[PDB]
């Protein structure tokens, strides 16, 4: 099969809307931020920050056979289907910065890493030494663990941040939250992304 | 419970 | 059935356009305001900028179902939504999260997209203690109460457990009531759900 | 008939790109503005900021069914049916519409539709402080069509200036006018008609 | 009549409003 | 025959995409700006805000139908229709169309489209308070096509206005509209543009 | 074949989801940005007005140019693009003019936007002689050097501009980690500028 | 013209404005 | 010539600019 | 990895 081939066989068997749920298992979601710049901070204790989301999934029914064919093509998003992650402590609609276009490799595994401009909520502190720290809190919208199973290091500044930036990052930490309710069997989890900085 | 906190409990556990 | 199975018939079976009123009954929604933040305050124009949950529930039997999974995450655009309008909105409602719906066997359909919007608010003594009650209107714009019939899940009064302790402002009660109203004109009553948001500065 | 039934019917044989002119009569459009809210008023740029609905009637007999074991009136969205190309001629800002696209048919062919719009206009600001206030003027038409395929109408109503007016604004409103102007020009034989929106008001003290 | 300040009920009853 | 015919045929023949070049003639579009409002002036960076009806005319044959026991005009989505793609070489901002993206299609196949577009530029702004004031100079012209693909032409031009907002800050004093013919040395075709000058003061 | 025919056959066999990778050989695309304007300059973020001049070649949209015309204006949404994107931008690239692009009979195809967009660059010392340097990282998102190879005063600059270009100067950087075997391409656009006096 | 100061009358009438 | 400085001959002559 | 730092890197090869 050439990419044409592949991307034909993509577009014309897609299903964006069904999760790829292979037999009860859930999608083991993979998502790590990677923070290029820190511009705006407002003190009504806001910030408005550009990252890149890297997600990553597998989706069994994209997969072809890699023999005399490309090992990888690049997919627009909207021909996929996408995990509903969201930031709960969100105040602004996110904005993606970037073509929105994944990686696709031959196995099923979907690789997209959006460049994302969106404001938090964050005790911003800003001008102290300590420096403020900044909590996001990302999980799916709708789906449980059951359906959707969220993943994270924990340091790296890194090569990523701006140096033409007015802030500097002290320390970047990704922790997975499990947390089960008496209520209901199935366990509920998100991504605390915690991100403590200071004015230059 | 603070299944009502949660978004995805929320619409799950029709809180 | 799977959850491809399930997707394809409510996809093909879209009628988005079609209130599903059932037996001439109209659609039962609830409507249900979490407040998660108060970003701006402006007592000179008397106007507010929140973030809210909008928890909106109402049965469509049209997409019930029954070895199958018991709900399944719809997008919006594949279903009927009740035309909600806030009359004391000053801005357009922005869309924060992912434009989906979680759809039950049984028919139900549980929305919850998180809303970022201005409204037209007595500001006036926010920094105070008894702090400022912005009160917000919902209701159908163009169905009567005998096509949809808009309901407050709680009363409350119960302030907030979402609600964003890093915020500037502090919620002090949330009161969501039910309004109808029969005019002497017209047979057919007419609903809408009062949010009251009592707040004050922190300082 | 049922209301899936009617909405279908509206669907399939929906013309939004075709004005609805019976018997080579225009289309009667009525247009009248309620005012809710005056937001801002900049005495740099001298711009304001208004909400008000904008109550559009017209009738589209294409769209008219038998009401005898039937709904009387439905909810259909305003991308189904054709709409007047009714715009500001003065306007400064592209008008953002609040509230969701639906319009409510009657059996009969007539359309109801009454959206929330927030706009910008061109108005002199100077002044708004003192007691005979400012007065901003907005003149609303068709784009395109004479008053041969679009007729426009003001409405007999001049008492509910402030029946809608919110309680929580920083201004007040004084006098609400909305006339209607038909002019026929020397070059042309049909008529042009407009309706002038003139709203009155001051700030609060 | 009240149903006129109600912008459901003035699309509803165009004998009223 | 019916206003519904003529809109199906227009809709089911429509070639956006495609310039109508009757016979390898260029398409005769006629540009002519007429002012509503200047709401902003930047004298710090040079910026100008602006509102403005483009009067854009162009004829495409293939949408002509007989007149005979027909109507002679209709109002066409300009999304079913063939667009000249006219630009500012010196704009800033991405043009807003204020108005309903509708034109007027003659049964001659001539197209008249005027939307009211708001849209910032990159003009001395220099004494804008001085008597003589500021001279805001816009040039339109085709993005991709040469003079023989498309010609542009302004629709006399002197002076203005009965169109601009007498509630404005600003005053217009004089709006000139030019036909510039440019032929390079490297190839044969030559390149047209439309000078817009705008003459504007700041009011007592 | 006449313009009518040529869009047609555009428009019916478009792939715009498919690279036009000929022979397993990369798209060789030339990108080359021609300043126009600098708006805005705030305490660190640079608000610039550019024309970005991309050049690659489809040889599936190629025709017979005898007894037919040589080039043909087409919308990029009929077209393959490349996934175009500069690293350092803090907002999302503003398009200001019609998304055409101009195919030749041999399958060239020549798009040039005008691009509204904000960058991170240090802005302090703008009034200084020396001026601040701007670096701007342009480069394909998803592809690699084998599937996209990108290649690189003014007398396209505004003189009613409050800012005044030093110079322009535009580089390929071609860096191959020790992970991976494929080399990753980029075009660095270093703008030296400063404020007017 | 006065015509010509009229959106709808411009587009009607090519000949006049 | 100036032809690279117009948008729409710099597209049209892909062997000058 | 310097891979990581690269947005065509970190996709096509799974950092």
């Amino acid at each position: 099969l050439d990419r044409a081939d592949i991307l034909y066989n993509i577009r014309q068997t897609s299903r964006p809307d069904v999760i790829p749920t292979q037999r009860d298992r859930p999608v083991a979601v993979s998502v790590s931020l990677k923070f290029i710049n820190i511009l705006e901070v407002n003190e009504t204790n806001e910030v408005d920050v550009v990252f890149w989301q890297q997600t990553t999934w597998s989706d069994r029914t994209l997969a072809w056979n890699s023999s005399h064919s490309p090992d990888q093509v690049s997919v627009p998003i909207s021909s996929l289907w996408v995990p509903d992650l969201a930031a709960y402590n969100a105040i602004s609609k996110p904005e993606v910065l970037t073509p929105q276009l994944a990686r696709v490799v031959s196995d099923g595994e979907v690789l997209y890493m959006p460049s994302i401009r969106q404001r938090f909520s964050c005790d911003v502190g800003v001008d102290t030494e300590s420096g403020a720290t900044c909590r996001i809190k990302i999980g799916s919208w709708t789906h449980h663990s059951r359906e959707i199973s969220v993943d994270p290091e924990n340091s790296d500044d890194s090569e990523y941040f701006s140096q033409y930036s007015r802030f500097e990052i002290l320390d970047v930490t990704q922790k997975k939250n499990s947390v089960t309710y008496s209520c209901c069997p199935e366990a509920y989890e998100d991504v605390e992304v915690s991100l403590n900085f200071r004015k230059k | 419970s603070g299944c009502c906190s949660n978004p995805a409990c929320r619409v799950n556990n029709p809180c």
